[PDB]
């Protein structure tokens, strides 16, 4: 059997716990980011069950995340990028770029991929931040493999959301804040069963840019950005 | 054979999958929040009239001002509780100033998932704990309360009941809440779910019962402060 | 026989056999090479094979024939990433030797610690044993010419003449057949006779590109591999 | 690295553990032993198994040895794990008298021992070790002593003892043959004699399948001594006699 | 300084077939008497004794941990030892702190269980042995001994002369220094037997 | 059952270390990474298959800087991939910095070959699933190329096809004679291989990837030209036809 | 490093690993060892499978001190391990107390080490049994290690491929009162009831202890004795 | 090191080390204890004499100190180690804070280092469930109890060992303030309990007694009888009442 253990490759070149592992992100609460020419933005769902858990966290002025994965192992690595921008700042008073914080985070997660006994980071992640080169957006997978998107979504039954995204594609880049919100807004809104409708005690949102360092709104602040919709 | 840290093919380890399944034995406990503090009501599941009931303690003291409730295996939360207390204790070291719920449950979630046999294991952690802890308390902003699971994703509530029969009475506690509601009828309605739920009997001796009303410290019912009440 | 897991790891079976070992040997015949080494009066030869199906390859880095030390060879067989970590711990043994004693360091002592290293894997189980041989000349001041082989579990001895590979059998039956009627051997009966040893066992009439052959010699000590000039002289030599 | 391992430390479905139940079965196949405590001194027998063209009488004895001054040991299974716990007892007692500056008692001797086999079944991984014993010694405390232990950690003492091959017959003939407080250490030996040949599968003893060493206290200093062929010799015949007389 | 922080003497001579030891009794605090029955001659086996001297913590814990390897090795071979490997043994086990030693200045003096040769032995505060068929001193009245053992001793004496001998010397020895004194002790061994003698001395 | 093939301190009966014939298995599922060398220096050549059209061109890069004049063109799992590129930066950093001058190539494909090969004996860990390649140039000794492979080998090469189709791109680079041609004459080569070799019915698009060193670069490792690609791709979508 | 033992107790009460391992001496090239009063005799075979092989190379007959010998019984490379550790631990006897180390010690240090492999991390048990001469205060010492740790004082036995028909062959001609020149020639004559084919000086090594410390003999003198 | 799981959970919880550990205690020695008004008894019995043993030295009623006993139904060895670890803290505890230790101290210190046993790597539960007994100050008699869980609870009359289902069934009924008086009387009540348990009559006893500043005590067999012989007569009495 080449299924209990993280340092069995498979007859086919396959490691199924990196797999198994995967599967844990298409179930959770889905999340999406797309973006802009100037702006970042991300949203979630908050699938309460009458109370549940949180769905964003903020890194630091420039820099936030989504999760979708194990609640308890997302806060290591979110201790871990704050640990480092913090060092950054100490060392050579200066913001930590993106792309450096997700390579790091990249190698930090592939080693328990190549011994025993351990087990790897079940937790995928989307990531917004703003530097000199402009905002940027970045997805990781408990596989140490991070891409960079123009737009993207994670949960289960993302697949809708992804097609309607592939089809608004060339939208971007000129839209507005309010624009993009409500384009994202009714990009997930086809990620529930035809039963429902994106209230204000579901979804929430942060934005960040050149003029505002990652602010969140919660299910009171919300509301402004409802008006507009269709069936 | 298996390991503790391998996974399943749903994304669910195993251990804590398992050990969840515990807490579906062990006996029964409500939590309640209102405006103006909280309430927690315990059963202790006698066994034999030969045993002194008051040695069975289900509901300690964090601080003057946060509680907790247990579910599960009695043994393995022995550890939790006391990493709570000096935690707080060294924040009040270090800041002059009492540490919020929200802290001190995420204090003790980062302990859940400290458990593997790669590392030298200095805490020798082998598996996780199988319990289920109700805390709650006084804060800067209003009353809190909040539940824990074996797997460290603490979440707030409103009203809650852990252990054995803590399926269909949570019906019965969903539909009797309302955000003006009191705590005298929070706990008459906690002590009648009890009743029903409960099998021998319902005395002033296999309950347990606690507030951390505003204003007010930790405070423990006695013998004669809770039968007043159970004349319904 | 077999009980329990006395075939998946260095543990001693009821008759009383490391099978590891026995698997272990057959390594080296996957790599489907040979070798073999002799020596007469004042010289030490050793020869080999070489291979290139390819034509994008430079025939540069392609060699199983390494330096441990201005005065000593090697050749290798079978696996060809276990060799190099062999022969990068001979070079440092024998560094470490000549810095702690104040002298060069013999054959004898580098096929003995070769030789304990590669025993130590025979007995704990987190390991496994290498799959490789490893073959020396050297020329020191008493004895002259000297031999040495390993095997991957712990022997070591000298020889006269000796072969390694997968055609390891015949190569020896054939060579024991000259020391009978031995004779004078001082330089072209060594190399001569080592490549008529390697065609009457392919038979393939060999040519001046697919042969390694090194040599020392009490004249010139130092080790020197060759130039194809040279091979083709001998090949002229002992084709009439 | 998990499907190689016995765990070596397990409770049984029926809350027991194997190695030392096994280790124990073993136990029963090694060289007899017997210890007597008799009012003037104690005595400790044994029986050998090495009958061939050797070089006997080389050392002091082959299974009986020494730990101090005053005290003995027969062990009765595994010789090469049985070289190391004497070692251990000789460390103890002389770590007690570098610190105390005096002779430590047979008690904490023996206890300070059954805490190291111990660990051998919980933590480690290591397979136990796989003897019982029998201590003879003399303190000022309670006097003469003879002492019992198990490849378990588990002692007790005793007045009569026998392990190894047929140790239940013997302790079964030895419980109605033995006046309390009603012995000296001239007819212990003959009941030693007598429950050996009793219990050997020989048909007799020839005074070398056999071993004898008494302890006792002469003139204040403490004697240890082992019987020549002669006196072993004498010790049968008089046995023989006083059976004849039957 | 720390040496002569309490006071000792010792001395060992040679003879025929006999060999002899002999030492002091006081124990004070570098100038105050304390008690006058202090044991500085232990026995290392039969027919073989050794005396310290120096700093009396050191006297006894050195004693001690030769009593503990001492019991050791006979336990593990059964063998009465001989003088020159106890003499090594010291050695190892004063030069095993080089760095942090003790304080002591050993003395041996014994015979062989094979012919009943005499051996005496002294050593130093690291190590290094010095036979002598003379005789052997130790202690801070050093150069009070040496000039008066040279202006007696002769190469063949009897065990009477031998005991004689070493008397005088070490009483008029130790009656001009102020550190050392308050009793004798000796011991005298032969082939067959052992004596141990007391003296008449001055308790100045 | 059998449990030969579950751990790498393992021997087969015929022999063999099947842990690494399998890990052997993914590159042989990953793309094409060709690369080749000319009388003024290196030339690699890679693609990259775009799978959603929300990705931006820029992102997986398979193409590594290890020094000023080391480049790494890698194949499989990228992770370990990047693993070894820090640790073949590091291996150079500390020799710069003892002796004193640029490493050389053989010594560093030596070392972390070396470095690879420590995982296909113990059961502890599990060997690599990336075979990588590298290429240098310098005044003194030339042009330079070698590449090495999950097991831990460590041979030259002229020209080399690491990936899924190797024999194709192989058999395609023979008919070539580069030791003749320049640094300029060779990049339209590479886009022509690269053209032929890949298929459109199995994978839909996908995204070419360049790289240079020698004298037209002076040493340094870097991009080729958005110029100098769009003449190469020019020339390879006129030779299609 | 794995930590946990390999040998472990059967449901009968016995360790295994050792029976398996003391099959391996069964094939061990037949050694001999013989005591008189002068002196001890030591005597190997060798099995050399080539006139290509070498002669004065190998060695099994390795000496450990200037009165001590050895020789073994079953895996040669395992055989290497415990002459070092011999030699080493002789060295510190030596330097402790001053003196050459006696058998009976080195004899008992050799087997304690052949036992704690024995049940220590991820090990298994050596595969030979040694025979190890000396001499000490005017008396000849002969001593056999087993893989399990335990060391008999024997006199005139033998072990390797056919012990069991060679003790009985020796128990019938042991005098006892022998001299050092007779004793050579039962142990060349008892294994040569075990030798197939033709015997000769280069496939047997000998040595002996007397009162001179241990020695080897040459080509030479096997050759003298050979010759009836 | 050794860092391996031993104890691990299973489809039901069901920590399974620890349900087998449970089964030693249920084929051990019967144990009992009582916690009178004025006194405190322990009948620890099912001793296999065989007439050839000394009493001293296999008795398993031990002294943690001054102020408490304690008694096990299970393997010997690792009670001992238990014990000497007790007795170690209670001299830490009185070293540190001026005054003796209570019971409660104690018991959750032991219950503690079995649970530690049962989470740690390497480590393997004990086997054994003790019956502590003590007298705290200003008197109160305390009776505790515990498991290789590391549970703890405090009882009146509780039963160890094989047999101590009957033993507790007996003894529910049979407790009462009009039965318990005075000391002569706690006993009787532990040997009509030990009764049943017992195979061949009073030859199998080890009855100990704790009262306010005795410290300890251990019976003669002559008393042992005499007490029989009581309950004999009032067995027979009884029996003429029915």
């Amino acid at each position: 059997q080449y299924d209990n253990d993280v340092t069995v490759w498979s007859p086919q070149g396959r490691i199924h716990q990196i797999e198994y592992a995967m599967e844990a992100v298409k179930q959770g609460s889905a999340t999406v980011g797309l973006k802009s020419k100037t702006h970042a933005v991300l949203v979630a769902l908050k699938r309460a069950q009458a109370a549940h858990q949180k769905k964003i966290l903020h890194v630091d002025n420039h820099i936030g995340i989504s999760i979708a994965g194990l609640t308890a192992d997302a806060r290591l690595l979110c201790n871990f990028m704050r640990q480092e921008c913090l060092d950054s700042r100490f060392v050579f008073d200066r913001p930590l770029p993106v792309s450096r914080l997700v390579s790091l985070i990249g190698s930090k997660t592939q080693i328990p991929t190549q011994r025993y006994g351990r087990r790897p980071y079940g937790v995928g992640l989307l990531i917004a931040g703003y530097d000199d080169m402009g905002p940027h957006i970045f997805q990781t997978c408990p596989s140490a493999n991070y891409f960079d998107c123009r737009a993207m979504s994670i949960g289960a039954r993302s697949q809708s959301a992804r097609t309607y995204l592939e089809r608004h594609m060339s939208e971007f880049m000129e839209c507005n804040l309010n624009e993009l919100v409500k384009h994202g807004l009714r990009a997930l809104r086809e990620t529930l069963p035809a039963e429902q409708d994106l209230t204000t005690k579901n979804v929430s949102i942060g934005i960040v840019g050149k003029d505002l360092e990652f602010t969140i709104y919660d299910d009171d602040d919300v509301s402004p950005f409802l008006e507009g919709l269709e069936e | 054979d298996r390991g503790v840290n391998t996974f399943s093919p749903e994304g669910r380890l195993f251990q804590v999958e398992y050990d969840i399944e515990a807490i579906k034995l062990g006996s029964t406990a409500i939590g309640i929040q209102t405006s103006e503090g909280v309430c927690l009501a315990v059963e202790k599941r006698i066994t034999s009239p030969l045993m002194e009931p008051s040695s069975i303690e289900k509901i300690v003291e964090i601080d003057a001002h946060i509680g907790c409730a247990m579910s599960g295996l009695i043994a393995d939360a022995k550890t939790l509780i006391d990493k709570a207390r000096v935690e707080t204790q060294n924040h009040w070291f270090t800041y002059n100033e009492t540490m919020t719920v929200e802290s001190v449950t995420q204090a003790v979630s980062n302990l859940a998932l400290q458990f593997g046999e790669e590392d030298a294991d200095p805490g020798a952690m082998s598996r996780p704990f199988g319990v289920a802890l109700l805390f709650g308390g006084v804060d800067e902003k209003g009353p809190q309360l909040f539940h824990m699971d074996p797997s460290g994703t603490f979440v707030q509530c409103d009203a809650r009941a852990i252990g054995s029969a803590s399926e269909g009475a949570q019906s019965s506690l969903q539909e009797l809440y309302h955000k003006s509601m009191t705590l005298k009828e929070a706990i008459k309605s906690s002590l009648i779910i009890l009743k029903q739920v409960m099998e021998e009997k319902l005395n002033a001796t296999n309950i347990e019962l606690a507030t951390v009303q505003p204003g007010q410290n930790f405070h423990m019912f006695t013998k004669e402060e809770l039968e007043e009440v159970i004349k319904d | 026989s077999s009980a329990g897991f006395d075939r998946h790891i260095t543990i001693f079976s009821p008759e009383g056999r490391l099978y590891q070992v026995e698997y272990a040997f057959k390594a080296i015949n996957q790599g489907g090479l040979t070798s073999v080494a002799v020596r007469g009066k004042d010289c030490a030869v050793i020869v080999t094979q070489k291979k290139v199906p390819d034509k994008l390859l430079d025939s540069s880095t392609v060699t199983h024939l390494f330096k441990i030390t201005e005065n000593i060879g090697c050749v290798m067989t079978g696996m060809t990433a276990d060799s190099r970590s062999q022969v990068q711990r001979a070079r440092y043994e024998a560094a470490n030797w000549k810095y702690k004693y104040g002298y060069e360091i013999p054959v004898d002592m580098l096929c003995k610690r070769i030789a304990d290293i590669s025993q130590v894997y025979t007995q704990n189980a987190e390991m496994r044993p290498l799959g490789c041989c490893m073959i020396l000349i050297g020329i020191d001041e008493e004895q002259g010419p000297q031999v040495y082989k390993c095997d991957p579990a712990g022997y070591y001895c000298g020889f006269k003449a000796t072969a390694a590979g997968v055609k390891q059998t015949e190569s020896t039956s054939f060579l024991e057949k000259k020391v009978k009627k031995k004779f004078d051997w001082t330089f072209e009966q060594t190399v001569e006779t080592a490549i008529t040893c390697l065609s009457t066992v392919l038979s393939i009439d060999f040519k001046p590109s697919e042969i390694e052959v090194g040599v020392v010699t009490v004249e010139n000590p130092k080790f020197r591999i060759l130039t194809e000039a040279e091979i083709d002289a001998h090949l002229v030599a002992l084709a009439e | 690295s998990r499907r190689y391992d016995s765990r070596t430390t397990i409770f049984s479905p029926e809350g027991r553990l194997y190695q030392v139940e096994y280790a124990m079965e073993a136990i029963g196949h090694a060289g007899t032993c017997l210890g007597i405590l008799a009012n003037d001194g104690v005595l400790l027998a044994a029986e050998r198994r090495n009958i061939h063209k050797l070089l006997d009488e080389v050392f002091f004895s082959e299974k009986i040895y020494k730990l101090n001054e005053d005290m003995a040991c027969s062990v009765a299974g595994i010789t090469s794990d049985a070289n190391v716990l004497t070692n251990e007892l000789r460390l103890i007692a002389q770590r007690y008298l570098l610190q105390y500056q005096e002779p430590i008692p047979c008690e904490q001797l023996v206890t300070a021992l059954c805490d190291i086999k111990q660990a051998y079944t919980q933590f480690g991984g290591k397979r136990p070790f796989g003897v019982s014993l029998l201590y003879i010694g003399w303190d000022k405390h309670y006097g003469f002593q003879l002492y019992q232990s198990d490849p378990s950690g588990n002692y007790g003492g005793w007045k009569a003892t026998c392990i190894g091959n047929n140790s239940a017959a013997a302790v079964s003939m030895l419980k109605q043959d033995y006046k309390e407080g009603e012995m000296t250490l001239k007819s212990a030996l003959a009941l030693a004699i007598k429950v050996l040949n009793k219990t050997m599968d020989v048909s007799k003893l020839s005074a070398e399948k056999v071993e004898i060493a008494t302890l006792t206290r002469e003139n204040g200093k403490t004697v240890i001594r082992v019987l020549k062929q002669k006196e072993v010799e004498q010790l049968i015949k008089k046995h023989e006699e006083e059976e004849a007389k039957a | 300084s720390i040496m002569s922080y309490n006071g000792g003497a010792v001395m060992a001579m040679k003879g025929k077939n006999c060999v002899a030891i002999a030492a002091d009794r006081r124990f004070g605090i570098q100038a105050q008497l304390v008690t006058t029955d202090f044991q500085k001659i232990f026995p290392m086996g039969d027919r073989l004794y050794i005396g310290l001297a120096g700093l009396a913590t050191d006297v006894q814990t050195v004693a001690q941990r030769l009593k503990f390897r001492l019991n050791l090795y006979e336990l593990k071979e059964g063998r009465q030892i001989k003088p020159y490997t106890l003499m090594s043994m010291v050695a190892n086990l004063l030069y095993e702190k080089r760095f942090g030693p003790y304080y002591t200045e050993p003395v041996i003096a014994g015979l062989d269980p094979k012919t009943f040769k005499p051996f005496i032995c002294s050593l130093d505060l690291i190590g290094c042995p010095m036979v002598t068929d003379d005789f052997v001193v130790s202690g801070t009245c050093a150069e009070q001994m040496y000039g008066m053992c040279e202006s007696l001793w002769e190469p063949n004496m009897d065990p009477d002369h031998l005991f004689e001998t070493i008397s005088q010397a070490m009483l008029n020895a130790v009656d001009r220094d102020a550190v050392s004194g308050m009793g004798v002790i000796v011991h005298i061994i032969e082939k067959d037997k052992i004596t141990t003698r007391t003296l008449k001395a001055r308790m100045d | 059952g059998t449990g030969y093939d579950l751990s790498a301190s393992t021997f087969s009966p015929d022999g063999r270390v099947f842990q690494v014939e399998y890990a052997m298995k993914a590159v042989e599922n990953s793309s094409t990474a060709i690369g080749i060398r000319c009388k003024d220096g290196v030339v690699f050549g890679v693609e990259k298959l775009v799978l959603s059209k929300l990705y931006e061109e820029g992102s997986n890069k398979r193409l590594f800087n290890v020094d000023r004049h080391v480049g790494m063109a890698v194949a499989g799992l990228l992770a370990d991939a990047r693993s070894l590129a820090d640790i073949a930066r590091e291996e150079a950093s500390n020799f710069r910095s003892n002796f004193g001058y640029n490493i050389p190539l053989k010594h560093l494909a030596d070392r972390v070959a070396m470095y690879v090969h420590a995982y296909t004996l113990y059961s502890a860990v599990r060997p690599f699933g990336c075979s990588f390649m590298l290429g240098s140039y310098s005044v003194n000794d030339g042009a330079q190329l070698y590449m090495i492979d999950p097991s831990g080998v460590s041979y030259g090469y002229w020209g080399c096809a690491i990936g899924k189709a190797r024999q194709a791109a192989k058999t395609e680079i023979e008919k070539l004679q580069m030791k003749e041609m320049t640094c300029r004459d060779i990049v339209k080569e590479v886009a022509k291989i690269i053209y032929i070799v890949h298929d459109e019915v199995k994978d839909k698009a996908f995204e070419l990837e360049l790289s240079w060193v020698g004298e037209l670069t002076n040493g340094r490792h870097e991009i080729v030209p958005k110029d100098i690609r769009e003449e190469a791709e020019k020339y390879a979508k006129e030779s299609l036809k | 490093g794995y930590s946990f033992s390999l040998t472990t107790f059967s449901p009968s009460g016995k360790l295994v690993q050792i029976e398996y391992a003391l099959a391996a001496v069964a094939g061990g090239a037949p050694s001999v060892g013989i005591k008189a009063a002068n002196g001890v005799v030591l005597a190997t075979e060798k099995k050399q499978k080539s006139i290509l092989y070498d002669e004065r190379s190998v060695h099994k007959v390795e000496p450990i001190t200037k009165h001590i010998g050895l020789v073994y019984s079953g895996m040669g490379p395992d055989y290497r391990v415990l002459v070092h550790r011999a030699r080493k631990l002789a060295q510190q006897y030596y330097l402790v107390y001053q003196e050459p180390i006696p058998t009976a010690q080195l004899v008992q240090r050799v087997a304690s080490v052949m036992q704690e492999y024995t049940q220590s991390g991820g090990v298994r048990p050596f595969g030979v049994s040694l025979l190890i001469c000396g001499w000490n205060e005017g008396r000849p010492y002969l001593f056999q290690s087993d893989p399990s740790g335990a060391y008999f004082a024997w006199k005139a036995t033998a072990m390797g491929k056919n012990y069991v028909n060679g003790k009985t062959f020796l128990e019938k001609r042991y005098n006892e009162d022998l001299e050092l020149e007779d004793a050579i020639h039962t142990a060349i004559l008892t294994l040569k009831e075990s030798f197939e084919g033709q015997m000769t000086e280069d496939n047997i090594e000998v040595g002996i202890c007397n009162e001179a410390g241990f020695r080897r003999l040459t080509p030479t003198e096997v050759k003298d004795y050979l010759a009836a | 090191s050794y860092d391996r799981a031993i104890t691990v959970f299973s489809p039901d919880g069901h920590l399974f080390q620890v349900e087998y550990a449970q089964e030693a205690v249920k084929k051990g020695s019967t144990a009992v204890g009582v916690r009178g008004r004025d006194i405190v008894v322990l009948g620890v019995e099912k001793k296999s004499v065989a007439k050839l043993q000394d009493e001293r030295t296999v008795r398993k009623i031990c002294a943690l100190d001054d102020n408490v006993c304690m008694a096990f139904a299970g393997l010997t060895a690792d009670a001992r180690i238990v014990i000497n670890r007790a007795r170690v803290e209670c001299q830490s505890h009185r070293l540190t804070v001026e005054d003796p230790v209570t019971v409660e101290y104690i018991t959750r210190y032991i219950a503690s280092l079995k649970q530690r046993y049962t989470q740690s790597n390497g480590r393997r539960p004990f086997g054994i469930s003790a019956l502590i007994v003590g007298f705290d100050f200003d008197g109160t008699p305390r009776l505790y109890q515990t498991d290789p869980s590391g549970t703890y609870h405090a009882w009146k009359a509780n039963a160890i060992g094989r047999g101590a289902k009957s033993v507790r069934e007996f003894l529910e009924k049979n407790y009462t303030d009009e039965a318990i008086e005075t000391d002569d009387l706690t006993i009787k009540l532990v040997i009509k309990a030990l009764l049943e348990v017992v195979q061949s009559g009073g030859k199998n006893i080890e009855l100990a007694v704790m009262r306010r500043d005795q410290s300890l005590k251990i019976l003669n067999p002559e008393e042992i009888e005499k007490y029989v012989a009581e309950i004999e007569k009032e067995k027979e009495e009884n029996e003429k009442k029915k």
